[PDB]
């Protein structure tokens, strides 16, 4: 056998992976293989695979046998482009040793992370594993340590996107916790530290795989996964479109893309969304959809902390992040869960120079022992900090209510905001007229007259505007045009801040 | 219009350029009835719709040439979005 023949056989084996019968199982299971997934993700013909001939060096427990020598060692790594833009990817291959992590496995992933940091290119990981490769022992633990170090170092330098498309257990579960966004695939992906076998052995509780770490749990109740997609093909199609929003590095401005939607059009549909009756809820999403370019909005965690809306959109071609209250759910009140989702989203957009638009309608905080015992004070400070720290353009629109300390938490002008607009129905106060009059006028005669006088003077947007809290009071139909104008002039804004070794968010 | 065919053709055009979104509307029914061969000829009785749609309204039925035009439009529009996605400011 010649050298060239050996090489050709090594290429064909790396392409097959764990063997055709294991591929057949993956397809029976409704899953794509690691190499098929890359072909869908990246532009045709743009993918360049690295280190395809790397094999493990473990010789213990029979691992020195030729029957265990799978070139590629369970990961596909390399670089490519999505719509002409450079991206680094890796995808874990479940057909070779179960997708378990070896020393060399982690290495290959680390090397492309080092290039991505060096050139300033994003990294997308497609995760699917069973955990560490116990046959090597502590080399897989060193593998995890090296990946974790890169994931932390890359934070704020390049965006890191993780899509989980299968099981995930052991140390693998912490890389999505270090990246910026985590997505899952409904009823196909799992994310858990230990399996149901350990849970039942430790505590006398019964649980199945879908209940312990299923995609529905992590997108609806734990707040870990940002969005689950129906299947592998739809998940990668939406991932490509999501990719188009983000810059390649934090040194880059928010991407600007060709846009046909005139920036100066009016939106008459906004003038009557907000009811005059204070106890009538409305859907904030109707406002978000009508303002954003071509009515396209990418919603993050649609099923978790529904009282606050966060997501991506484009206005006049430029990527922006949108945060707003949802009065339809829990009167639009802040709670622990909403503060966690908000702070994380805001922090990402600030780090990568993506402007923020805030739609405020918040009557206060959710009362009760469930929130007080949960540390609502500690968690609420997370959203206040996330806005106060921001140095990217911030445009706030107040649609109806902003009572109490929630006014400042939801990116008020006094946290170094750029512009703040009020709609005619906006009301800014420490509390509603009923509470304020009962406290201010206590024991006096003709309280009912005092109630009428207070409402006429303070139950509107004027006592705040005349003080400099609001820059203008605008007709809702003009909101989009007003925001577009601010975005196109604040984009070159820089501010100074004292030197710090690093930030100290309340956590 | 000046004649029966001009008024009907102009009506067909107005219905396709008439944007209603947010509710369910009945434009599909209006657009098909006015182009029905019995309506253009005039063989209309007060029970016209009950004999044309004996099993309910189903929607406009496409012929061979119309399906090819719809597929060509849908495919070209799909690509038009894919090409717009590639036009970035110069970095
Ligand atoms: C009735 O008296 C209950 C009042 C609750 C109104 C809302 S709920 C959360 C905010 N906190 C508060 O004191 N008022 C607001």
């Amino acid at each position: 056998t010649s050298v060239n023949e050996r090489i050709e056989n090594k290429r064909r084996t790396a392409l097959l992976g764990g063997g055709q019968r294991r591929i057949d199982a993956q397809h029976k299971r409704g899953k794509l293989t690691a190499r098929e997934r890359i072909s869908l993700l990246l532009d045709p013909g743009s993918f360049v695979e690295s280190d395809m001939f790397v094999e493990h060096r473990c010789a213990d427990f029979g691992m020195a046998a030729d029957k265990n020598k799978f070139p590629g060692d369970s990961v596909v790594t390399g670089r490519g482009r999505i719509n002409g833009r450079l991206v680094y990817v890796f995808s874990q291959d479940f057909t070779v040793f179960g997708g378990s992590l070896s020393g060399a496995h982690a290495q290959k992933i680390c090397k492309i992370m080092d290039q991505a940091i060096t050139v300033g290119a994003p990294v997308i990981g497609l995760n699917d594993s069973g955990g560490a490769r116990i046959q090597e022992g502590v080399e897989s633990l060193a593998g995890y340590a090296d990946i974790f170090l890169r994931n932390v170092t890359a934070s704020g330098v390049i965006p890191q996107i993780s899509l989980i498309m299968g099981p995930c257990a052991g140390g693998a579960v912490y890389s999505p916790a270090l990246t910026d966004f985590t997505f899952m695939v409904k009823d196909t992906s799992y994310l858990f530290i230990t399996g149901p076998d350990v849970v039942k052995s430790v505590t006398n509780e019964d649980v199945t795989q879908e209940e312990l770490g299923g995609a529905k749990t992590h997108t609806t109740m734990s707040g870990v996964a940002h969005r689950a997609f129906e299947n592998d093909v739809d998940a990668l199609c939406n991932l490509r479109d999501f990719f188009n929003y983000l810059p390649l590095s934090s040194q880059d401005p928010a991407p600007v893309r060709e846009c046909h939607d005139p920036s100066d059009r009016l939106v008459p549909e906004l003038d009557t969304i907000v009811p005059l009756e204070s106890t009538k809820a409305y859907n904030m999403v109707d406002i978000i959809h009508s303002v954003v370019d071509e009515r396209e909005f990418f919603e993050i965690m649609p099923n978790y902390a529904k009282n606050i809306i966060v997501g991506f959109a484009r206005m006049n071609g430029r990527t922006v992040g949108i945060v707003g209250n949802q009065p339809k759910v829990a009167s639009g009140c802040l709670d622990i869960n909403s503060s966690v989702k908000g702070a994380r989203f805001v922090r990402f957009c600030d780090a990568f120079n993506i402007p923020l638009i805030t739609f405020v309608d918040v009557p206060g905080f959710l009362p009760g022992t469930a929130q007080e015992y949960g540390g609502i004070i500690r968690h609420g400070a997370k959203l206040l900090y996330a806005f106060a720290e921001a140095t990217v353009p911030k445009v706030t629109v107040i649609t109806r209510k902003a009572y109490g300390g929630a006014y400042d938490v939801m990116s008020s002008k006094h946290l170094c905001g750029d512009t703040n607009y009020a709609w005619p129905t906006a009301e800014i106060a420490v509390m509603g007229a009923k509470g304020a009059v009962e406290i201010i006028f206590k024991g006096h005669e003709n309280v009912e007259a005092a109630q009428a006088e207070y409402i006429e003077k303070f139950a509107n947007p004027f006592p705040a505007a005349v003080r400099g809290f609001v820059d203008d009071i605008i007709q809702p139909s003009s909101t989009r045009a007003r925001i577009c104008c601010d975005l196109d002039v604040l984009a070159s804004k820089k501010v100074q801040r004292p030197w710090r070794k690093h930030a100290n968010i309340p956590l | 219009g000046s004649d029966r065919t001009e008024a009907l053709k102009r009506m067909a055009d107005a219905l396709d350029n008439y944007v209603i979104r947010g509710v369910t509307h009945n434009i599909a029914l209006l657009r098909e009835v006015i182009i029905n061969s019995r309506f253009v000829k005039g063989d209309i009785s007060t029970k016209f719709l009950s004999d044309v749609y004996p099993d309910g309204f189903k929607g406009h039925m496409l012929t061979k040439s119309e399906k090819n035009q719809l597929l060509a439009i849908a495919s070209s529009l799909f690509v038009a979005f894919q090409l717009r996605a590639q036009h970035f400011q110069e970095n």
